[PDB]
RNA sequence: GCAGUCAAGCGUUCAUAGCGACAUUGCUUUUUGAUUCUUCGAUGUCGGCUCUUCCUAUCAUACCGAAGCAGAAUUCGGUAAGCGUUGGAUUGUUCACCCACUAAUAGGGAGUGAGCUGGGUUUAGACCGUCGUGAGACAGGUUAGUUUUACCCUACUGAU
RNA sequence: AAGCUCGUAUCAGUUUUAUGAGGUAAAGCGAAAACUUUAAAUAUGUAAGAAGUCCUUGUUUGAACGUGGACAUUUGAAUGAAGAGCUUUUAGUGGGCCAUUUUUGGUAAGCAGAACUGGCGAUGCGGGAUGAACCGAACGUAGAGUUAAGGUGCCGGAAUACACGCUCAUCAGACACCACAAAAGGUGUUAGUUCAUCUAGACAGCCGGACGGUGGCCAUGGAAGUCGGAAUCCGCUAAGGAGUGUGUAACAACUCACCGGCCGAAUGAACUA
């Protein structure tokens, strides 16, 4: 007997297993594609989530319905003191 | 039945020198040089003469002898492209929106850029294949000329323009617009 | 037709340009057993009684039929399987015509079915041939004649009979 | 024959292949004419319109003109002495050089030779010959004659001819309100041009019969004198 | 499994029912002369060849089959042959007066139907009347009608109960005509409850 | 198996009403004497109603090629009964001996027309005396003047599982 | 398509005499 | 049930699509009678209606018979019988559908003449040479070249005069024959003249 | 379906002894879309709540091909299961059908028989109807009516 | 079988002989293919001796035989074997599917009845990957050899053996087959059969002719071979339809079918596997 009324799946099967993360600091599993023509830059940073607050933004979005109108937005404040370099790691590209 | 030996003859003209080692054919003549990799066909060449070359298949089936005439004709098209040269002429026609076909250097490469096809705001970019020359005839309005030593490249790039301006979701009995190959010929005309 | 083109029962003037052993045709047919004729109907709250019987084949039921009371009704003849007409094919004249059923003369399986008037393959039925315009010598016109049912109406829907001329 | 072969396309038409017996009939008619008539000319009519041939054939009745396969006529007259039909006749089958006709006759040789010297009718400028003129198709709406009668005297070319004008004739044609139209004058050929196929197909398309036709007559066989005189009126 | 055979008998190729010509005139004349009294009921019908007897009279004949003379392909299409109207009027002026009458009739029809509608104008305001309630379909249920047909099939006398308040409203004529056709031998009686 | 060609000569058993009956001979291709003699009896059954029990074998003799080292064009005539009827066939077999030609034809019938040795009837085998009389192109292709062909892509059979050189398909 | 058709044809046509030459004394 | 419903749906589409020829304005009625035979038109749509009723009846009968089927074989035969009966119903309808496709293609192309709006017909011989009254007084394309009938149907154009909408109709042309010998092409012109309240 | 027809072929020895594809013809409710707005014994209890997956025989969305396809829309067909496929009204239930919304409201498998539940298998109460001399049983109809893991193994979800 | 009664040579799931048999339909040669020869089984009934035969000299033309004697042990075909019927008496057992071969009747198809014979029951073992119904196989404990059926790339003991062909499958096949879906469909490949054409030039290509009465008759706005209905003939021919299709409002033009020129040698069609 087929399913009588079709309904979509509850949840996402690509976020499995829903286990505890192995570390508190989440890994970066992909970094932006390296372009050797540009100067040397850092592809990420580390900070601490401080909290949230409210922003009024003067929205300049042409073609929108809120164009040239103030819009109240929620934002997240991440406390980011400077991080200090302490090492280098070199990665070779191997068939494994 | 397996034919004991079937042969075809590739006649080389006076100004052309062809070099064939391990079924890689280089053809050189007045208009430049062409090369083709024939290593997927099990076929045997032979210089019977400075003006004739014999291409042959020993103990071949019905599908294998079907590839001799293809190989001979491909080498022949090479020779005609390197002496006479191939010249495809395309004519673009329109009803209300005039097609604007220009040649632009996008990123170090060469492009045919078709604009305003039936009023499309989309810009259609057709890359120019290497060795194909895109020229705009002034004597006739709205005609493109493609020329090159390789019939394959010229014909493919011409067909690329033919298809980049395909009319979608319209009655093609009433919407006659597009870029059409009018004439396939040789650059010379007459020798 | 093309090459045969290149190679090169009288009627009156009002009928030109108009046209469109005593053995029975089925002397022996497949035998239908009583358990295939009749479908057992259970009654009661527990389906515990099984005397009522339901005919699974087509029947001709007559012209003044009424259903006897359900308490005294054993042989069930459902109203859907009751056939009133059968399209009869005349062998000589080559035409088939939708003729009413008048009676069931002989069901080959058993006389019980003839009494019940079931229409199966090979049953001899009497049909109202008054449309066909058959006249016997002596001037009487034939309006009733026999026909053998040549198909299995249970699995065809219709009753197809051929006329016994 | 093994598979993947071209399917022979047949249609349902009336007329049938002639076969061997028609060639036998031509052979025997040539033989009997050789026995009957005296003078037998060989006529070259390589590209001849049928009304011209029928007028030539009816500009005399007491003679006979026989065509057919060149090989069957050379056979009937005979390839060589070992297989010929009349004394010194193989010098004629050596002189059958294309579309050849045989003119059996009793008319005096002077009459026939002057007639075939002086007979002429116009034809289309068939390809592979020197062009007898030069016509440039005018710019604008092309008419049926391409300007050889004036525009008000001619009718516009059928719109249905434009695909042929554009593909088989390579003329850069447009359709402007249902009329074939070239934006610039187009020359087809020049006087003295060795015509290609498409030039002569264009000229025939406009009904340009500027060229002329006459019978190219080579030697004739005199039956009773049993010799052949190499007349040659090209 | 029985041995279902049918013997070769002469009885099966003979006539079974013949009707005399004189009996045909008799019954054909008697059919018209019969009258039905409401208190007479049919106990049992004579088995008669009604196909030879129920020949009514007729003042108009069936319209002719036109597809025999001109086909659909001849009427219209790429191979159409119908070039002239097959019933062209005698002259122009009778055509004109016929056209005037047709236009007058059509426009009067539009006017009279304009008295029935403003539902067309409701389409200008785009609403639709409510759904038919399922409670006004009750009684048309197929199980109820199956039950009735069992009751009719099993009854010799059928009482049709009528509400004396509005009998014609509570009269089910379709069942009456079905019984008059299909079961003439079952006796309808009205009871004015 | 590997064929031999026999003549098998027989006759009906003599009678008071007939001394010395007719002697009948067939040329028969078979692996050995016993199969060939049974083959004779089967054909003699079919040709005319002679029973094996009513007759005898007056001789059986192996027939060898007159010149078993001269390549001939053979024209072989065959009827058979596979797979849905009966047929005539004619096969050219360029070969040295009649028995080798016959074995080649039996292999061809097994390969193409899927017919067993009992389904095949050899009707006549003839050395084509004149090369102009050969009719099949697959045999007529080896008769041409100054015939040469290579054997391209030689595959070398290796008695060793491993090799220390990439093999060559030369000459 | 047998090449020696005419030869075997003539040979077996010569062998049609025996079926009628000998049977009667 | 499903096959019967499918056939009935196609037939209902056909029947509810095509115009009711006796309910349209008399001008359109006479135009459609001229172009298509009115009797053929109605007969074909009636054959469609008859096929619809018969297919409904076959579906009902064989649903009732399947209700008493005792085996997969008998029920399969009953389904095949019902489906074949619908098939022979439809195949007997070959000619009306062939007629109706051509009618639908043609009737969907016909102009949009409004009998009641301000119209003016262009009779006689307006289209001569390059000139044509309908090409010049309104936007519309009408073929012109001097032969007797260069247009075989009514052509409509439109223009505005004093801020009002007008339609102009080019009639295919008339010959001076009697009414019993005029063809459909000029019955179009005559019906257009006789019906449309015009100048 | 029955009864014909024709004959590509088959049999073959005789193509008339017979078979026989395709094609076709008669039968089915009245040729002018009116009716034919029209119902007629399923001895069947399965069905909804939650939830997952698969099938493609695709309803939608993607891309194509063919149509008098002007445009707009539509019809028919191809690849295609990636992704969706509703809210209610109804009656033993379910489909149907109805109303509407929707891009569409596709069709199915494994389904969820003591995961949870409604009617029915619903057992001892009772009432009416039919039959039976009766005790009673049924052509019926109506009503009320306890049902209880896992703490074992495995699976699965998370955790050492 | 506690048994004993003769074991005296008594038989046989077989053949042969002799005679039936369905006398089938076929011999050729009949006065005529229609019987009368004649011939194999379809694949099974009877008989083949020593308690049998001969002679006798008596009973009712008559042969049924009373009675006494001889035949002698190749004692009456082959092959195999050591064994009696019972007189006596006792345990289990009466349930059941499958296949073959006949035979009768069947219909959507399965099949249903009869008769016999095998398999299983009670039975392992080798093989079919697996297993009631298949193939093989005379079950004590072992050793050696050889095999059956099935196999020999690797799993896996055993030739990635030799040889002749065929096949390429965008879900091959490895598989049973007078089994079904199964009759067909395919510009896949291979081998064949029949017929036809061909140096009087074949197939494929270009090129040319493709005509004249004639725009045949009728129809109608037009209809000229080509919207249609009926004719469908003649002439001139090498050939050319009162026209194969594209086309035109009608014509024009192009086209094929049909000839012919160039080229040069094999090709086409239908069928079968």
């Amino acid at each position: 007997s087929h399913r009588k009324y079709e309904a979509p799946r509850h949840g996402h099967l690509g976020f499995l297993p829903r286990k505890r993360a192995a570390s508190i600091r989440a890994r970066v599993k992909a970094f932006p594609k390296d372009d050797r023509s540009k100067p040397v830059a850092l592809t990420s940073f580390l900070g601490y989530k401080a909290g949230m607050t409210t922003i009024v933004r003067d929205l300049d979005r042409p073609g929108s319905k809120f164009h040239k109108r103030e819009v109240v937005e929620a934002v997240t404040v991440v406390d980011t003191p400077p991080v200090v370099v302490v090492g280098v790691v070199g990665y070779v590209e191997t068939p494994r | 039945m397996k034919y004991i030996q079937t042969e075809q003859q590739i006649e080389v003209p006076e100004g052309v020198t062809v070099s064939i080692k391990s079924r890689i054919v280089k053809v050189v003549g007045p208009r430049g040089t062409l090369t083709k990799n024939l290593k997927h066909i099990d076929v045997t060449f032979t210089k019977v003469n400075n003006q004739l070359i014999k291409v042959a298949v020993h103990n071949g089936g019905r599908k294998h002898v079907a590839a001799l005439r293809t190989v001979k004709s491909l080498v022949d098209n090479m020779i005609t492209g390197v002496t006479k040269g191939y010249k495809y002429k395309m004519r673009y026609v329109y009803a209300h929106f005039p097609i604007n076909v220009n040649i632009v250097e996008k990123d170090g490469a060469k492009f045919i850029e078709v604009r305003n096809f039936l009023g499309d705001k989309k810009i259609r970019n057709v890359p120019v294949r290497d060795g194909v020359t895109i020229e705009f005839s002034t004597n006739v309005k709205d005609e493109i000329v493609l020329s090159g030593n390789s019939v394959e490249d010229v014909s493919q790039n011409a067909a690329d323009l033919q298809q980049i301006c395909r009319v979608r979701n319209k009655d093609i009995r009433k919407f006659l617009d597009g870029i059409y190959v009018s004439h396939k010929g040789f650059i010379t005309e007459d020798l | 037709a093309h090459e045969q083109s290149k190679v090169k029962d009288a009627l009156p003037t009002y009928l030109l340009d108009r046209e469109q052993k005593f053995s029975v045709p089925l002397p022996k047919v497949r035998g239908i057993s009583e358990e295939e004729m009749f479908k057992v109907i259970k009654t009661g709250k527990s389906r515990s009684k099984s005397w009522k019987r339901m005919i699974t084949k087509h029947t001709f039921v007559g012209e003044g039929f009424t259903r006897r009371p359900v308490k005294m009704e054993r042989i069930i003849r459902p109203s859907a399987l009751r056939q009133k007409k059968a399209n009869v094919t005349h062998p000589e004249l080559g035409v088939t015509v939708f003729l009413p059923i008048l009676a069931v003369k002989k069901n080959p399986q058993s006389p019980m079915y003839t009494q019940l008037g079931v229409l199966t393959k090979g049953t001899i039925i009497e049909v109202n041939v008054s449309e066909l315009g058959m006249v016997t010598a002596g001037g009487k016109v034939v309006w009733g004649k026999y026909a053998q049912v040549t198909n299995e109406p249970d699995r065809d829907g219709c009753v197809n009979a051929v006329l016994l001329v | 024959m093994p598979r993947s072969k071209r399917s022979k396309l047949v249609t349902l038409a009336q007329t049938d292949k002639k076969g061997r017996e028609n060639k036998e009939r031509i052979f025997d008619e040539v033989r009997e004419a050789l026995d009957t008539y005296r003078y037998v000319w060989v006529l070259h009519l390589d590209d001849v319109r049928t009304p011209v041939l029928q007028e030539i054939r009816t500009s005399w009745a007491g003679s006979k003109l026989i065509m057919g396969k060149r090989k069957v006529l050379q056979k009937a007259l005979g390839e060589k002495r070992e297989e010929e039909y009349k004394e010194n006749l193989y010098q004629l089958s050596k002189l059958c050089s294309g579309v050849t006709g045989l003119l059996f006759t009793d008319e005096d040789v002077n009459t026939v030779k002057e007639y075939f010297k002086s007979y002429v009718r116009s034809d289309y400028s068939r390809p592979n010959t020197k062009a007898p003129l030069t016509f440039t198709i005018p710019e604008g709406i092309v008419y049926s004659r391409g300007g050889q009668i004036p525009a008000e005297e001619d009718v516009p070319m059928i719109h249905s001819l434009e695909p042929t004008m554009r593909n088989k004739f390579e003329i850069p044609t447009k359709i402007k309100a249902g009329k074939i139209t070239i934006d610039s004058p187009y020359l087809v050929c020049t006087e003295g041009e060795k015509l290609d196929v498409r030039q002569a197909l264009i000229l025939k398309q406009f009904g340009i019969a500027a060229s002329e036709f006459k019978v190219k007559v080579s030697a004739y066989y005199d039956n009773d004198s049993s010799t052949v005189e190499s007349t040659n009126i090209n | 499994i029985p041995d279902a055979r049918v013997q070769p008998d002469r009885r099966w190729f003979g006539n079974t029912r013949v009707i005399s010509q004189d009996a045909l005139q008799h019954f054909r004349s008697a059919l018209g002369e019969t009258q039905k009294d409401t208190y007479q009921v049919l106990l049992r019908r004579n088995k008669l060849p009604m196909s030879l007897l129920e020949e009514k009279d007729a003042d108009e004949s069936p319209k002719a089959r036109i597809l025999d003379t001109e086909s659909y392909a001849d009427a219209f299409g790429p191979k159409a042959q119908r070039k002239r109207p097959r019933l062209a009027a005698s002259n122009l002026e009778d055509l004109v007066k016929a056209t005037n009458e047709d236009i007058t009739k059509y426009e009067e029809k539009q006017v009279l139907d304009a008295t029935l509608g403003g539902n067309q104008e409701d389409k200008e305001n785009g609403w639709t009347s409510a759904a038919k309630e399922a409670i006004f379909s009750k009684g048309q249920s197929k199980r109820i009608w199956n039950e009735l047909y069992k009751v009719i099939d099993s009854s010799d006398v059928v009482i049709h109960v009528l509400d004396a308040r509005d009998p014609l409203g509570t009269r089910c004529k379709s069942v009456e005509e079905y019984m008059k056709k299909e079961t003439p031998h079952k006796h309808l009686i009205y009871v004015l409850n | 198996a590997h064929f031999k060609e026999y003549q098998v000569i027989g006759r009906r058993l003599p009678t008071e009403s007939v001394p010395e009956p007719k002697l009948f001979r067939m040329r028969i291709f078979a692996s050995n004497e016993v199969i060939a003699k049974s083959r004779y009896w089967y054909f003699l059954q079919k040709l005319h109603k002679v029973k094996k029990a009513s007759g005898e074998i007056v001789s059986i003799n192996q027939i060898n090629e007159a010149h078993p080292t001269k390549v001939k064009n053979f024209g072989v005539w065959v009827r058979y009964d596979s797979r849905s009827g009966t047929h005539n066939m004619y096969k050219e077999i360029r070969d040295v001996s009649r028995v080798a030609a016959v074995e080649t034809l039996y292999q061809d019938m097994a390969a193409r027309h899927r017919a067993r040795f009992r389904s095949i009837h050899i009707l006549k085998v003839a050395e084509i005396e004149k090369t102009a009389d050969v009719k099949r192109q697959y045999v007529k292709q080896f008769l041409t003047k100054d015939l040469k062909f290579p054997l391209p892509h030689r595959v070398q059979k290796s008695t060793k599982t491993f090799s220390y050189k990439r093999p060559s398909t030369f000459y | 398509n047998f090449p020696y058709k005419a030869k075997i044809l003539e040979e077996i046509e010569a062998k049609k005499m025996k079926d009628l030459e000998e049977r009667e004394l | 049930k499903y096959t019967g419903e499918g056939f009935v749906e196609k037939f209902e589409d056909i029947l509810k699509g095509f115009p009711n020829i006796n309910d349209v304005h008399p001008f359109h009625r006479d135009l459609m009678d001229t172009l298509y035979e009115k009797n053929h038109y109605k007969i074909s749509l009636a054959a469609i209606s008859r096929a619809k009723s018969l297919v409904e009846q076959v579906a009902r009968d064989y649903v009732r018979l399947l209700k008493f089927g005792q085996s997969l074989f008998q029920c399969k035969q009953l389904k095949r019988a019902a489906l074949g009966r619908m098939a022979t119903i439809v195949k007997k309808l070959r000619d009306p559908l062939a007629y109706l496709e051509q009618v639908r293609q043609h009737i969907g192309r016909l102009p949009s003449i409004d009998p009641n709006t301000r119209t003016l017909l262009i009779c006689g011989y307006p289209n001569v040479g390059k000139s044509s009254f309908l090409r010049c007084i309104t936007k519309s394309d009408v073929d012109v070249q001097p032969y007797a009938f260069t247009t075989k149907s009514l052509y409509v154009g439109h223009f505005d005069y004093k801020y009002l909408r007008f339609q102009a109709i080019d009639t295919p042309g008339i010959l001076d024959r009697p009414t019993e010998e005029m063809n459909n092409i000029e019955m179009q012109s005559i019906y257009a003249i006789a019906h449309l309240r015009s100048c």
